[PDB]
């Protein structure tokens, strides 16, 4: 479906920590491919997908470059944790969190649709970039002083536009080719219905899907044609730990009524949805 | 590709 | 300060067959702030080295992590996940329910 390249930066201050700690992950589509932790012995950006170890043989300074960027981003966020503390007039010594995600998205046909750059202080939206205007939306009211900082320097919006709509786009295309075998695969789900009798005596049917990629899936329990928003419990989609995802949808009924119900399972990987009865 | 961010 | 409390799932990578090698998973998500201890238990004792994915977070800014370990299930063995977080009064232990 869509494609994307996203980075997730998290910095936390603490009484436990002498300086605040900085962590970073990068994703192509739903697969994680790099990471960085300010608190390692020698903090360095490291591969976490097999296809990115390629990158060095036609870009030798790749890992060095990223590392420098992330060492400097480490100090950018430490400084920022202190600046924002002042904005929110808070005691020193606390536990505080500052986050940023950014990246770009393409169509299935590999054309840019959207870039983003968004930040949060203590789990609350702080500031974000409006991609169509390249101005700064101050969501937190005391983010307006950050907003005036960054708008007073056109090279900030200009550098995001160049990065979001060209640099990010070109690196994502390259990663996609580099990761052809894994990032191009679309994996249909296997699916199965299980039967469970509850201590009171009623019957739970559970429609289970696993081994699918991407993670978007529709699980529907039809009682003789009709959705059952009634007694239908879902679990949140979860990672198997090998690239794929699992989700199940349950439903409750009186013993004898099983044959009415059906589970429809649709997903990008299946020609036709799956119909499953108990 | 990682990006160098700005002081808030 | 925003605080969000961990949602916890304990499950196996593939459908559990006794005697057959699998991976035991503990997916902790939807929490904030990020400080969190997670151990995996076999019959009440910490499993020596579990591995885990690198802290990421989702669109509402809540964090998530996967803790996992190779294991071979049996019938008499009890597996569980133990999670500590500022939103919890004491470590929360979620036992692995093989058909869940």
């Amino acid at each position: 479906g869509s494609h994307s390249l996203r980075y997730f930066y998290t910095a936390v201050s603490g009484p436990e920590l002498r300086e605040p700690r900085f962590l970073s992950v990068g994703y192509v589509d739903e697969q994680q491919f790099v990471r960085f932790d300010s608190a390692s012995e020698s903090p360095r950006e490291e591969p976490r997908a097999k296809w990115i170890e390629r990158v060095g043989e036609e870009d030798p300074e790749y890992w060095e470059r990223q590392t420098g960027i992330l060492r400097r981003n480490t100090q950018v966020f430490r400084v920022g944790l202190e600046t924002l503390r002042g904005y929110f007039n808070q005691s020193a010594g606390g536990v505080h969190t500052l986050q940023t995600m950014y990246g770009c998205e393409l169509t299935p046909e590999l054309t840019f649709t959207r870039g983003f750059d968004q930040s949060a202080y203590d789990g609350r939206d702080y500031i974000s970039l409006d991609t169509d205007t390249y101005t700064w939306t101050a969501t937190a009211p005391q983010a307006v002083n950050t907003k005036r900082k960054w708008e007073a320097d056109r090279s900030i919006a200009e550098g995001w536009k160049a990065y979001l709509e060209e640099t990010c786009v070109l690196w994502l295309k390259k990663y996609l080719e580099m990761g052809k075998d894994t990032l191009g695969r679309t994996d249909p789900p296997s699916a199965r219905v299980t039967h469970h009798t509850d201590p009171n005596g009623d019957v739970t049917l559970r429609c289970r899907a696993q081994d699918f990629y991407p993670a978007d899936i529709s699980l529907m329990w039809l009682r003789d044609g009709e959705e059952q928003l009634q007694d239908t419990e879902f679990i949140e989609t979860r990672p198997a730990g090998d690239g794929t995802f699992q989700k199940w949808a349950a439903v409750q009924m009186t013993p004898g009524q099983e044959g009415k119900y059906t589970c429809r399972v649709q997903h990008e990987g299946l020609p036709e949805p799956l119909s499953l009865k108990w | 590709c990682n990006v160098t961010l700005n002081y808030p | 300060m925003i605080q969000r409390t961990p949602k916890i799932q304990v499950y196996s990578r593939h459908p559990a067959e006794n005697g057959k090698s699998n991976f035991l998973n503990c997916y902790v998500s939807g929490f904030h702030p990020s400080d969190i201890e997670v151990d995996l238990l076999k019959n009440g004792e910490r499993i020596e080295k579990v591995e885990h994915s690198d802290l990421s977070f989702s669109k509402d800014w809540s964090f998530y992590l996967l803790y996992y370990t190779e294991f071979t299930p049996t019938e008499k063995d009890e597996y569980a996940c133990r999670v500590n977080h500022v939103t919890l009064s004491q470590p929360k232990i979620v036992k692995w329910d093989r058909d869940m």
